[PDB]
DNA sequence: TCGATTCAGAAT
DNA sequence: TCGATTCAGAAT
């Protein structure tokens, strides 16, 4: 449960109860500088097997071409509120998340955190697979678009990988 | 762990500055955000921007259901050496009797947006924090997160200019911890932070303060 | 775990007989010692030696600092259905006020000998046990062992003739548990066993009995 | 710590405190019917390397020849005492143990337990090695004699192994 | 595998 | 390795 792949269940929003159980996977794109780990493996393996076609990469490359805003551009903002809690000033930290559900049940989430060790932000992609649910083809394509809309760093990393295959 | 002690009429605690993955880490603010600092590779500035450097300490009150840990150790030593008086503790408990709204009452919520990211739905998770600047320079923070219900954590941020030795113009030493004399108002404000953080925290402060009175 | 319930004015518990490595195991005495029994390979006798067969149950009172486990569940149900009366509990607490020596006071000791085994020194480790036969047939045992100070454990041994169904002349079934109607005197004698076992156990019995009165 | 090899320390009888720390080893003689595991390995390996000589096996075989009483013969006895603890009869269970200290510091203990699953007894040999302390030659020989004085079953098993080498 | 127990281990 | 935390794992 302490890995990037862990099983959780929906309780208070955070038999037929087996739909509430899902696997959360903190999925990566690259490792060791080369694009042959997790997602980049699925994508190349599917592109080699004809599961992903030549036209499938254009749609992703063209879609990447059209993208200007990214999730990290929203950033984390600490908003002042005019409230006082017995001499303590109250604020609100606004974290932005992008969510997308797939017809088969799987969710894709992209969350933002303050860039550790550096100044800026760090974005991460998650896939939540129900225990009632193998990788659908549309899953692989939305995971790529997840990384393409996360940050320009991740987008340039995805664009660079697609032109290779 | 930080060392708590009593010397020359003051409660002092020794704060390690080379454990950046602990609950005690040295930060420096760049344009309003805190960024962690490699205290062994980057050598501290010898100028005014040294005030922008600080120690962020996630301070706790209880451990294993006992009040013999960090803030509870500072308050008890302060009590035993007359640093924290009877009226000091009395005013706190009368303050606790008057506190009736808490930081955890604000909750955490996920807000829908009119915004979309190329087919991806966009949400805003809104988290409440409480911050207080003290005249002595320190900041006290209370942030709310989800219980791994809610759990609230108290932070105290100590400017590097408020500790000795002076790290100006030098790099931290191996396993270097640093001496910090705790002002009495900070101990009181820290107990206040726990009182208003949540009702659960308040009952711990009240139950502990009543035991030493 | 054993199932505790209430049916037809009796506290009954269901005892599994095919878990020989649990705290509930079926034994048969051969010449005064208890020997475990494979209840799924060896088929029980259809005769008088069936009384020599019994269920040995290491019964506990508390779990996780709460009194909602085994004997405490039997006593509370017995309380709620008037099986254990006010005077029943009152006599027990007055018995506890009178108990002042405990089984753990006997201790465990290693005794030196005048005996030697071909160059090997010989010692005798002497462990105290308490045993009581009840007119209904059951035996109650208290043995003392070293804390893994001392810790004392209570056993209750239930003859197979005291449970249903009758296993005479047949082998146990897969995952078979067995129904045992608990006499009220046994619940009282079990609470007595914990009272005299140790002062620590007694305070648990006293503190629990006072809460339901 | 849950293995047959675990580290303990002497506290209340059960810097210079490092002498109180020792390794307890529940040591076996045979495994899988053949005498090539733990002790039987040490003994054969030492006998092959000349560490154990031909005369060393006679002393053990002759000593085994002279042995008649065994630790299991003492058994576990439940002794009645004439005491009553508020209506509860008090007894004493007398477990017999054989102990032997070696000049280098190591202790050898043999303890008795009711034969699990069967009627009778089961004996086991332990060696307690101080953390301040490699196998001394005299250690191997007293371990064998430990098994030879434990029970006739263990003795016949040791005697059978020594005649093979 | 269950059964018992609590430590050490995996996780990043 | 430390640091944080709690689960699952090794043990027989």
């Amino acid at each position: 449960p302490t890995s990037k792949i862990r099983v959780k269940k929906i309780e208070n929003g955070v038999d037929e109860n087996l739909r509430d159980y899902y696997i959360e996977w903190q999925i990566s794109f690259a490792r060791d500088g080369k694009y042959d780990y997790e997602l980049s493996r699925m994508v190349r393996l599917a592109h080699e097997h004809g599961i992903l076609t030549y036209n499938d990469i254009y749609e992703l490359l063209k879609f990447a071409d059209d993208v200007k805003s990214y999730l990290e551009d929203k950033g984390i903002r600490r908003e002042s509120t005019n409230e006082e809690l017995y001499g303590f000033n109250i604020y609100e930290d606004v974290y932005p998340v992008a969510k997308k559900e797939l017809p088969s049940g799987e969710f894709i989430g992209i969350v933002l955190k303050h860039a550790q060790r550096a100044v800026g932000y760090q974005s991460m992609v998650y896939v939540c697979i129900p225990l009632t649910n193998e990788v659908p083809v549309d899953l692989m394509k939305e995971l790529l678009k997840a990384f393409i809309i996360a940050s320009e760093t991740h987008k340039n990393d995805i664009v660079k990988f697609l032109r290779s295959i | 762990e930080a060392s708590v002690s009593f010397e020359n009429g003051k409660i002092v605690v020794r704060l390690p500055i080379t454990r950046p993955t602990s609950k005690i880490r040295v930060k420096k603010i760049e344009n309003g955000v805190g960024i962690p600092v490699s205290t062994r590779k980057k050598s501290f500035p010898s100028d005014e921007n040294l005030r922008d450097y600080y120690i962020e300490w996630q301070i706790s009150f209880a451990r294993d259901g006992k009040y013999d840990y960090e803030l509870s150790r500072m308050v008890r030593l302060a009590h035993e050496h007359g640093i924290l008086t009877y009226n000091d503790i009395y005013e706190l408990l009368k303050f606790a009797d008057d506190v009736k709204s808490y930081l955890e009452d604000k909750g955490i919520r996920r807000e829908s947006t009119n915004e979309e990211l190329y087919g991806f739905n966009i949400y805003e998770d809104v988290y409440p924090v409480a911050k207080k600047e003290l005249p002595s320079g320190e900041f006290i923070g209370i942030v709310l997160k989800h219980a791994q219900g809610y759990q609230s954590m108290v932070y105290v941020c100590i400017p590097l200019t408020n500790v000795e030795p002076s790290l100006a113009g030098r790099v931290a030493r191996r396993n270097e911890v640093v001496k910090y004399e705790v002002p009495v108002d900070l101990m009181k404000e820290l107990l206040k932070a726990f009182i208003i953080a949540s009702e659960t925290h308040k009952n711990d402060i009240v139950k502990f303060l009543r035991s030493i009175i």
